[PDB]
């Protein structure tokens, strides 16, 4: 069982996430609960409920990038939503009961996904077995006889009840503040549209009667025109953990390059591997780039750590076109070819606006 | 009324009269006809209605920190909500804010002039105020604060809807 | 019908809800006269319809918490609808009638969870006969050794049918009458499309058709703008109940902090167990709590008890991080506590508006 | 017409004219400019057309329902339903309204100004009360009932668009 305490649960985060430990710590400890709960009397079990969290924050950050992880993490169920969707202020119609019947189906589609690996040995032993096409159809057929109903269910719904997690995105978005985006309440509606959830509702889906009770509710938003505080106050009730994560640095930029254990220059690395091409990144060179994402931000539209995606991938452009070449070759990508090829560009700004 | 400013050596501020006039008669003559979007900086003043000239106040405190002090990438994305937008149009206010950057004046309508040297003066009594804060702020050695109240007061002084409470906000640059 | 009298139904409604005696007798009446008309003639039967009330109080006193443990006690089902849903000003669609295809769905996921203890035990002892992996299995495989047709099946309706309660929340806010959002009468629509439910009628559902003839209705809001006279008028002749409750006091925080039998407080403490802690909180510190609850509510805006949530779990969040070390230690929570993690916090006045 | 209102050691009140005068003569001489609300205390007078206002007024006695007393949190999302909103819009009425916090006006412009004192005087008649009042509210003793009521009765005398018929609210604290 995946378990492990607040302290074991920023540092797995931070194996992925870069700063930004005051949410990773908030986001531990309504996990942690959740065990800890679990462990209760029939009683304070039924009582206690989840622990939610409001993130507030500008856009790139981590905010979707924790809880994405903190699932992972959990192993359990996850969904994002915009909490906008379901404003769809066109007139069309959208049952935010929904939000489950898919947290369903991500945590069923997935035991699915789980189990072709829960069994794959064990059915190949077999697939072998049956025959002293003999590995080619028989193991799927065969891994149509391990054993599957009841089971799926019960644990299925048990799964998103146990402790799935639904990261509503944008709420900020659907609160009322007075000029500017102050159409009216209807909005407020969309607010009011998921207390249920957000409080303890059943929903009858496919696969069965599943009860948002205990479930943990991540919602977030900028919060730029309007506070949390202007958010239908059942829900500011049901929102007992308040983080606000910070802008990331330049210096988080070059982190963000090279730390995460699954960093973003270490998978170009390992796709200009499959080329024979061997790259090294310089340490000026992850600097000169995190300079040019912050640039292209402060200079047009600030998106966040978002920037490095495109900067960078517009940085290999060359390299991974021509990468079948050069195998056998390491190429070396160092300051003055980070801005051989961003410099004049970052700064038409114009052009930094379509490609960058 | 009258809303000045003078930005001068580390420092920038606004000043201003309160005097609120009813037809030929004054009322508040108190009035805090100055305060800052205390994000940080970005101090602004108001010449006209009490009323809506806070509108114009709050609407830009949001857009700076989205738009991240970047004040200038402010008044496109923000001040320009007068003008077009569907926000409010039809008043009358000049909300004359100030980073650590330049000092901007609205004509009101999502507008924005730059004073030859950044020296704004608005308000009824207006010019004189800047007759005084130019002949000032170029024969004397005098501070930005300095020249703005000094200016803030032969304005007042001759112009009859300016009086003389001031309210003045400045700071480090 | 479980029984209990009005007097015994308050007792029960006070080891959860602090004050509003008024409320609690209130609905300790609707709720009795069940009990007593079953007992009459086949004639009043269907002559002596239910008994619903209509509270009139401000944000987060406890009007919708007394119907929710109301009905937990009268065990019978219950749901709970955002009135303005159904109003729908986004034009799309609604049955009303869907308030009680649901209050059956509940009352029925319901019928099955309250029946895998009724025949646990039993069923176990089974598991064992034909005994002396797939251990844990038979246990569920005696879901169908069970029976279950009919009786968990149409005595299911005659519970969404007995005296299952349906709280409407805001009807308020649906009247006409309110200049500030007095925009039409479609929205009066929503009120006249209720009737049917509070009038009596019958609607099709899945597991059969039920009658809400006899279905016990609770309505609230604040009516801050409108008045209970501005509702359309059948409404306001099905609705003999009326009862305003009152605004919770400083003195009232501090005792919803610790005297409810299921306390939050008392939540916490039980919580931080599981990790080896034991907390303790001062009558002093739980008094600078509520003041300073009480505090954020004047200072921005006001939402009531419900503030008491993340004024606390933002002060234990330090100890529920650390938690984990602290095992075998005993800390302790006073005042010169309690105003240590909250008085820079409540001092602000936007901080407020964000984390607390 | 003659709003007025004094504040004077433990309450303050508003008195006004009954004076209607439709073009050049005086139909309803008697008309109760000035009322309250009474759910609790917050007097406010109200100067202008009779039609146009109650709903600029009752308006208020909702929200200090909700947020109960804040008087000045109540002027708020209150008193801005009337620039850039919409119900009522473009009209002529200055209520006068007093909690036990503070004396406010509004321009009729969802605006909100606080008397260098307290002491609120608006009306055709309104220089001509404030000025009397003014003067014995501090060359004088007497109350907030009775100096006020000493200085409608003086504007009344001065402005023809003002008469005698008075109306007062008072109260304690
Ligand atoms: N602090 C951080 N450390 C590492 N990666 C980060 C990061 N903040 C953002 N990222 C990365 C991961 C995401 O794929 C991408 C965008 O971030 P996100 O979490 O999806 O956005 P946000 O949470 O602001 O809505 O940038
Ligand atoms: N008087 C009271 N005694 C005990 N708990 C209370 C209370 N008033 C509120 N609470 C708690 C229980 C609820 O989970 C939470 C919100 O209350 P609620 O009943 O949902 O609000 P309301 O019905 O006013 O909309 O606060």
């Amino acid at each position: 069982m995946s378990e492990m305490t607040p302290r074991e649960i920023v540092s797995e985060l931070d194996k992925h996430i870069i700063g930004q430990d005051n949410a990773k710590r908030s986001v531990a400890i309504a996990l942690r609960n959740r065990w800890r709960r679990m462990q209760l009397n029939e009683e304070l079990r039924h009582e206690v409920t989840p622990k939610n969290i409001l993130m507030i924050g500008p856009t790139g950050v981590g905010k979707t990038e924790i809880a994405r992880r903190l699932a992972k993490l959990a192993n359990a169920p996850f969904i994002k939503v915009e909490a906008t969707k379901f404003t769809e202020v066109g007139y069309v119609g959208k049952e935010v009961d929904s939000i489950i019947r898919d947290l369903t189906d991500a945590a069923v589609k997935m035991v699915r996904v789980q189990a072709i690996e829960k069994n794959r040995y064990r059915a190949e032993e077999l697939a072998e077995e049956r025959i002293l096409d003999a590995m080619k159809l028989l193991i799927e057929e065969e891994a149509a006889k391990l054993v599957n109903p009841e089971e799926l269910k019960q644990d299925a719904i048990d799964a998103v009840e146990q402790h799935g997690i639904v990261f509503i995105d944008e709420i900020d978005k659907i609160c009322k503040r007075g000029e500017s985006s102050g159409p009216d309440v209807s909005r407020e509606g969309v607010q009011r549209d998921l207390l249920p959830l957000v409080e303890g509702c059943t929903v009858s889906t496919k696969h069965g009667m599943v009860k948002t009770d205990h479930i943990l509710f991540i919602a977030s938003g900028a919060f730029q025109i309007a506070k949390p505080s202007d958010l239908i106050p059942e829900l500011q009730g049901r929102l007992p953990i308040r983080v606000e994560l910070q802008a990331l640095t330049t210096s988080d930029f070059e982190r963000i390059l090279t730390e995460p254990n699954a960093s973003i220059t270490v998978q170009y690395k390992a796709l200009m591997a499959t080329e024979g091409v061997n790259i090294e990144f310089t340490d000026s060179g992850i600097k000169r780039i995190a300079e040019a994402a912050w640039q292209v931000n402060e200079s047009t539209e600030n998106i966040g750590a978002r920037r490095l995606h495109t900067v960078l991938e517009r940085l290999m452009e060359e390299i991974s076109y021509d990468a079948s070449d050069l195998s056998g070759q390491n190429i070396t990508i160092d300051a003055d070819y980070v801005s051989k090829h961003l410099d004049a560009l970052v700064a038409d700004e114009d052009l930094s606006r379509f490609i960058l | 009324t009258t809303i000045v400013s003078v930005r001068r050596n580390g420092h920038v501020v606004i000043a201003g009269d309160g005097q609120a006039t009813l037809g030929n008669t004054v009322m508040k003559g108190n009035v805090k006809k100055v305060r800052r979007l205390y994000n940080d900086k970005v101090i602004a003043g108001f010449a006209g209605g009490t009323a809506d000239a806070f509108t114009l106040f709050e609407l830009f405190e949001r857009k700076l920190e989205m738009h991240q002090g970047h004040l200038v990438k402010a008044a496109v994305e923000l001040a320009k909500d007068w003008r077009t937008d569907r926000m409010l149009r039809k008043l009358e206010a000049l909300l004359a804010v100030a980073d650590e950057t330049a000092s901007l004046i609205i004509t009101g309508n999502g507008d924005v002039v730059q004073p030859e040297n950044d020296l704004i003066a608005i308000g009824s009594g207006g010019p004189y105020a800047q007759a005084a804060a130019r002949a000032l702020l170029e024969n004397t050695e005098l501070s930005a604060r300095e020249i703005a109240e000094k200016a803030l007061d032969i304005a007042g002084d001759i112009c009859i809807y300016t009086n003389h409470f001031h309210t003045i906000e400045e700071l480090s640059y």
